[PDB]
């Protein structure tokens, strides 16, 4: 049985080998740390592979990545998301997968965390997930081919949009009106959107709210010319 | 940049030169405050009495190259009107503030900035000091012309000019900057009943 | 075609070329103009012989048909040519596959 | 850092045998490539024991995303920790000392160059989507300052007063403001 | 066993890249499995169509598209001719395979050509680039396909482990 | 060329909005009415945008005048030229049949401080409700149909445009 | 190059873009200002341009009084050949060895996906435009003109007479 | 200067061909022809090459000149000069007894679609049958001969291409000549 | 047991001369300082840091001794903060070197406004070395 492959491989190929990923990978913890490309989405496909046949166990997915492109850099294409939604979207049956969302997640990295297992979905305290609408700004080619783009650019929203309400169980008409300007999402009401199933909290919280800032300041007088200064605090 | 219009850039501000009005341009830096300060003391041989139209639009520069332009608005013998249409600066409306004390005019849809000026420090460890106090110096310098210009307090002035501080001639009509507006009186409206 | 005659395997879907060789940037005089190209004379002339052992042609014959101008070659009308002799062994249509199904 | 050590018989590297010795080594600037190696060892020793964990800092600035990443995997754990200061800890390098460790472990070297300031961004293009990451911007900077203001025991008005301009500060200092526990000796 | 699982991902690429490896999956003895995932450019589409006739799946959020070939032409005006022939052989040469393999006549597919156009997971089936449509249902049959496949290499595997130890 | 219809009043926006372009604008201006002001002054738009502070500098000096004012549209006036489209008086702002009306709203810019990036917020936050009063006086429109047709991009024709307030008369009829 | 303002000769070289544009309306402002009876020679050689500048210059040749001429010199590649189209009939001359080409006219789509395709509207406005306008100045039916304008088609002026591109042809 | 042979009727073709040199030489041949009918206009070739689409509007140029045309060929002319120097009127075609003429195709770069690029491999082979079907009228050559010698890449002494029909006289009294 | 070192260094800032300086003062062990060539700023803190009575220095072996350098651009204010940044880290290196040297403050900081170089004969007599190796 492969637990003895376990023990014998971080003795031998995995423990002295220095490398992390190596030693995260015999955990049965993928984890998504770097932009989705041609080499990242490949390399999560392989490691889909090897972990549905070893053992029925669940495995952890963190996900901290800002998606595929950031908005200051070069873009590229959003295909590549969806093929590692549809990898793992058959894997729910089969192994259980827990997702929690550990710093951030731009655009794309949103698709993946409902992409796991209900009752399984969590994210951290100051988590923050974006609606981001993708993507592909090049259009300086031949005007014969960009009324079919208009016809990619219609049906991958239209499938995004369906892949996000099979999972937060929502109307598709919401999706489109989150995708007009790019919305950010606080974790604790995203339970209610539908995106996690819950926050996982800290043992010990110390992060005060900042309400009692306002101390309840009165109302000047009508008779009294203020000033123009700034507001600063 | 096209050589084309720069012949007809220099064809109108060769006739407004005649009309005694100047131009600030684009930044203030070495090479134009030499040609401005060739202007203002151009314009006395005509007549030293009436006043002097200063259109002023700056959206930068350097400090000591609009400290040239400053001292010499103030000592010669006509009054200078500064009018700013446009965009003014943290030295471009110091230019404004410099000019006549109720002759200060301008349009209500501009906008005045004013801050510190820009600067930066490279060399040794006692380098770093030393070109630190100058613009300390500076800062106390332009701080301190504009709370006598405004009216206000020395306090004031290094707590709204601390960072960019984007003002409208209907409000800064209030602070001191721009003493009156120039706009034609509008017909009245038909309003809603 | 340099290799083993009667085994020269293809894909059915590839491009061949054989167009006379070019040199580099070289800047020198008439004289060293002249020694360049006794060294593409000799390109030509190591080239044909490799095409007469195996197509079974001419000397002079290679050097018109193949090292003259900058043409292409198909996979069936090699095979006429003498370029090339069979496929790659083993190969089989998926749809061939279908109709012994 | 280039020639390598031992851990009990055969040759592992210097960074990776503190980590079997459950010390934390960060020597190089806090960016997104640098901090996924970072939360995926944190991960990797609180599998493993349950012990305090030593980190070592000499960050001289950094980004504002990835640090956060960093600083929610402490409080995540349920292991403690403990951060110790060598050489500089600049920007947000210096937030990361105030993670954990607030009840007496937060080490300084007398000679540590400390520096706290406000976060920035840049991000343009339309209007309308420029109110949108001023409202993120502005969401991140009282958010950065209220996690400084419990755990060093400051009032939360003169945080957004004082960091909002340059302030730098030394190990002296870094006692009687609550951003340090002790200071390191010369054993 | 002998089988060949191969994953189909590719946003570009060159087209004889496509032809070399859809020859490379048809010398192969046993059959192949090829699985659309993402998009299926000019280089992916032929590598589509290279697997088994019955073992081709394209998802719904996958994309087939038909590319024409794009080339870089330099020369004198007797160059320019011969190199530009070449391109109506490999339009020729890939309307070829979408015949023998789509069982669609050659005029239909080469008024197709002339202008880019992309194809969605219905118009796969209907054109015939694929077989079924890889819903969630038929997915888990590849996932226990691949299962078995693995374990008879994986058997011998678990057979080494305990024999060294 | 240019300096043959310059002593007529003729005005051409040409290029992008830069602070050199339109200062040359802003200078040439004051000049107009300087000599004559009970004549108009025609400008000729033909501009795919600019700048949102010297863009702004040629709606207010052209109001400084006391003459009249005729605006004439060639080709795109994307956000720019067709702010300044509209800025004339009523009754005198043709356009060309075939001419693209572009309406987008401005953009902005900011480097430093994260409280630098809120200033410049409220800085465009500013200048994009001073537009919407403005644009809103020439057309008749009310202030919540306005504030969504700039926030797309719409390129309109003149024909909608006649009837929307912008423009006034159509030369040529058809 | 300023002999030909005196002779009414007005010269359309390089690709059209908003400068360029600028400068040859003025210079058809002011040979219609001297005399509202004498024709305008122009002498177009382009290889394409903007969609917005082609179009600036083919609005105000409507509006002078008399008639045009246009005359093709070379090469007119998609936006010039429009502009000799738009000329008066029987004052359409070109050379017997110049080459015209009508193609669809170049353009990008920069922005957001909900951007990229309210602009492509105005590439499929722009399209209906040309072709809408080019078709009642050939004569020719609404399905021809739609039909080879989206590949590049080159047209040589012998046959471009009985297609209805220019009226005649100066051999002399 | 260029003035001071401009009103005796004197051009010069001098540097690399383009578009916007193209149309000067154009504007200024016209201006000749209006002013006098009757009097010949002499040109000056040296150009080490142009594009296909500006020479040919020269050559349309010339054809439509009333009055007689004289050309000079002195420095170089590598395959639009060439073109250009028979294309004058035959028995006033004098040349430099050392400048060089180079007879070969013109070049071009394809690049785009697939549909892209069979329609310009078409079109620079009619400028090619254009250019060998023009050049064999004034030069009383076969069109068979004629399209081959363009193929080669190799310069022409004007010894030999007296006889060739290309050009007519020499200035030197054909002595000058080095092969 | 006793850490020896090699130091070799032309240049590099003074602020990573601070992190080994207070590196070699955790080891509770002696060390051993052997400077060969040249010897930068932020080398010779380093060289002084060692223990007294074990740092040894070669014939031909040069000491540099100047003040921190840094780059400065950017708004009015934090030029003024971060000047006071630069003078107390010259006044920091200043209290380093006296605790070795054993003379007075005043006269080190008039060594360190240019650039000072020092031979192998009085880098005895300053106190930043022990021996002739």
């Amino acid at each position: 049985r492969k637990l003895s492959h376990l023990r014998k491989k971080l003795w031998k190929e995995a423990g002295p080998p220095p490398d992390l990923a190596t030693r995260l990978f015999s955990e049965r913890i993928m984890y998504l740390g770097m932009p989705i490309d041609s080499s990242v989405a490949e390399l999560l496909t392989a490691q889909l592979f090897v972990l549905v046949q070893e053992a029925p166990d669940p495995i952890f997915f963190y996900i901290n990545s800002t998606g595929i492109a950031k908005s200051t850099t070069k873009f590229g294409n959003e295909h590549e998301a969806i093929a590692v939604y549809s990898m793992m979207k058959g894997v729910q049956k089969y192994c259980p997968i827990y997702t929690l969302c550990v710093g951030n997640a731009f655009g794309e990295a949103a698709l993946l965390l409902s992409a796991g297992s209900p009752g399984k979905r969590a994210a951290l305290r100051s988590s923050t997930i974006m609606l981001r609408q993708p993507l592909q700004r090049l259009g300086g080619m031949q005007a014969s081919d960009i009324d079919i783009y208009r016809k990619i650019t219609r049906e991958k929203t239209a499938t995004m949009a369906k892949y996000l309400a099979a999972c937060t169980k929502k109307t598709e008409e919401q999706i489109m009106t989150d995708f007009t300007r790019p919305r950010y999402f606080n974790p604790y009401e995203a339970v209610s959107y539908g995106l996690i199933d819950t926050v996982l909290e800290p043992k010990e919280e110390r992060a005060v709210f900042k309400d009692w800032e306002k101390m309840g300041s009165e109302i000047a007088d009508l008779g009294l010319w203020d000033d123009e200064e700034q507001p600063l605090p | 940049p096209n050589p084309l219009v720069i012949e007809r850039f220099q064809g109108v501000v060769s006739q407004l030169f005649q009309q005694r009005i100047v131009r600030l341009g684009g930044a203030v830096d070495d090479d134009m405050a030499n040609l401005l300060v060739a202007q203002l003391l151009y314009l006395d041989s005509v007549d030293n009495k009436r006043d002097i139209t200063m259109y002023v639009n700056s959206p930068g520069g350097s400090v000591t190259a609009g400290m040239a332009v400053f001292d010499t608005m103030r000592h010669i013998r006509p009054d200078v009107s500064t009018c700013c249409i446009g965009l003014a600066a943290s030295m471009g409306a110091f230019i404004l503030a410099s000019g006549q004390a109720g002759k200060r005019y301008s349009l209500p849809n501009s906008r005045i900035m004013i801050h510190q000026p820009l600067g930066g420090a490279q060399g040794q460890a006692t380098d770093i000091e030393i070109q630190a106090n100058e613009i300390l110096h500076h800062k106390l310098t332009l701080n301190g012309y504009l709370a006598q210009f405004t009216g206000q307090s020395m306090e004031t002035i290094t707590k709204d000019t601390d960072r960019d501080f984007f003002m409208s001639p209907q409000e800064a009509i209030e602070y001191g900057l721009v003493d009156a507006i120039i706009s034609k009186p509008q017909m009245l409206q038909s309003r809603e009943v | 075609s340099a290799g083993q005659k009667g085994h020269r395997y293809s894909f059915p879907h590839a491009k061949i070329s054989t167009a006379p060789p070019v040199m580099n940037r070289v800047f020198g005089q008439a004289v060293d103009a002249q020694l360049q190209a006794n060294e593409l004379d000799y390109a030509t002339k190591y080239y044909a012989a490799i095409l007469a052992r195996s197509t079974g042609k001419d000397l002079e014959t290679c050097q018109k048909q193949y090292l003259s101008r900058k043409r292409y070659f198909s996979v069936k009308e090699a095979y006429e040519e003498g370029l090339v002799d069979k496929l790659v062994p083993g190969f089989m249509l998926n749809r061939f596959r279908k109709m012994q199904k | 850092c280039r020639p390598p050590g031992q851990r009990q018989s055969e040759w592992v590297d210097l960074w990776e045998a503190y980590t079997y010795q459950k010390v934390v080594f960060i020597k190089e600037a806090i960016t997104e490539d640098v901090a996924n190696n970072m939360i995926a060892l944190t991960l990797y020793l609180d599998s493993l024991d349950q012990k305090r964990i030593y980190y070592w800092l000499n960050v001289p600035g950094g980004d504002v995303v990835p640090t956060l990443a960093l600083y929610d995997t402490m409080q995540y754990v349920r292991s403690k920790t403990a951060t110790v200061c060598y050489g500089l800890c600049l920007g947000m390098g210096g937030f990361l000392l105030t993670a954990g460790g607030e009840k007496g472990y937060r080490f300084a070297m007398p000679h540590s160059i400390l520096m706290m300031h406000h976060p920035s961004g840049a991000s343009r293009g339309q209007a309308s989507e420029m109110h949108i990451e001023s409202r993120e911007l502005v969401r991140m900077r009282d958010y950065l300052s209220l996690l400084t203001s419990n755990a060093t025991g400051q009032p939360y008005d003169r945080v957004i007063r004082e960091l909002s301009r340059n302030k730098w500060m030394d190990p002296k200092q870094a006692i009687e403001y609550g951003m340090i526990d002790k200071v390191l000796t010369t054993p | 066993s002998k089988k060949v699982f191969m994953i189909i991902n590719s946003f570009g690429g060159s087209v004889g890249n496509g032809i070399t490896v859809h020859d490379a999956l048809q010398f192969i003895k046993a059959g192949s499995l090829t699985l659309a995932l993402g998009v299926a450019a000019s280089a992916a589409s032929l590598a589509l169509a290279g697997g088994t006739i019955g073992e081709r799946y394209v998802t719904e959020g996958c994309h087939t598209m038909i590319h024409q070939p794009e080339g870089g032409l330099n020369g004198q005006a007797s160059d320019i001719w011969i190199d530009s022939q070449e391109i109506m052989k490999i339009r020729l040469d890939v309307a070829e395979i979408y015949s023998l393999s789509t069982y669609r006549p050659r005029h239909k597919i080469l008024r197709d050509l002339d202008r880019d156009f992309y194809l969605t997971a219905m118009e796969t089936i209907y054109y015939g680039l694929a077989d079924e449509i890889a819903t969630n249902e038929v997915m888990h049959s590849i996932v226990e396909m691949t299962n078995q496949v693995w374990s008879y290499h994986d058997s011998k595997q678990e057979r080494l482990l305990e024999s060294r130890a | 060329p240019f300096g043959l219809l310059l002593r007529q009043r003729i005005v051409f926006l040409g290029g992008e909005v830069e602070d050199f372009g339109a200062d040359a604008i802003i200078s040439q201006l004051l000049l107009l009415d300087s000599q004559d002001p009970t004549k108009d002054i025609k400008i000729f738009i033909n501009s795919p945008g600019g700048s949102v502070t010297a863009g702004m500098g040629i709606y207010d000096a052209m109001m400084l005048c006391r003459a009249d004012v005729n605006t004439y549209c060639f080709g795109l006036a994307a956000s720019m030229g067709a702010f300044l489209l509209g800025a004339g008086k009523r009754g005198k702002r043709n356009s060309m049949p075939n001419s693209r009306i572009m309406i987008h709203q401005p953009l902005g810019g900011a480097s430093g401080q994260a409280v630098d990036i809120e200033i410049q917020a409220k800085e465009i936050m500013y200048h994009k409700a001073n537009l919407n009063r403005i644009m809103a006086d020439y057309c008749q429109q009310p202030l919540s149909k306005i504030e969504e047709d700039t926030d797309r991009d719409r390129y309109m024709s003149p024909l909608e445009a006649k009837e929307y307030g912008l423009i006034d008369h159509i030369i040529g009829g058809e």
